[PDB]
């Protein structure tokens, strides 16, 4: 703490901002492709079921 | 997250607390000037006995 | 008292300053997280209830 080298608080703030960015990316992907499950990466089982259907 | 934690641990291990160093710097500068003046007063000791001859 | 070796007042001021910096860190956490109970360290009980719910 109170040092000119490490800055752990910026690291925690960056982790939080990256989580918010991942959430916004997933939501814009839903908005763009129109599906809550657009690929096997989203959820493999229901995706394969929808493909066979 | 693990790399961030390891960097925070290195910083906890070796970083210094600069705010304490500021007060230490001020006090040691004053102490050094006081020690130089004390050494000069110690150097002046031999002058007195020339007057008594 | 009145010495070149120690300075208790800077120690006490540093303690109060570290307390203020810790409060700033917790405020930045609640700001970038959006939650007043973002982890088990903040409070285990309501956080555990929120996870299960």
């Amino acid at each position: 703490l109170n040092s000119i080298n490490t800055n752990s608080g910026a690291l925690i703030a960056l982790q939080n901002l990256n989580s918010t960015n991942a959430e916004l990316t997933q939501v814009q992907q839903r908005i763009n492709t129109g599906k809550k499950i657009g690929s096997a990466k989203d959820n493999g089982a229901i995706w394969a079921t929808a493909k066979n259907q | 997250k693990l790399q961030d934690s390891l960097d925070a641990g290195v910083g906890n291990l070796v970083d210094a607390d600069l705010a304490k160093e500021s007060a230490k710097l001020q006090s040691l500068q004053t102490k050094q000037q006081l020690g130089v003046q004390a050494l000069s007063i110690a150097n002046q000791s031999s002058s007195s006995i020339l007057s008594l001859f």
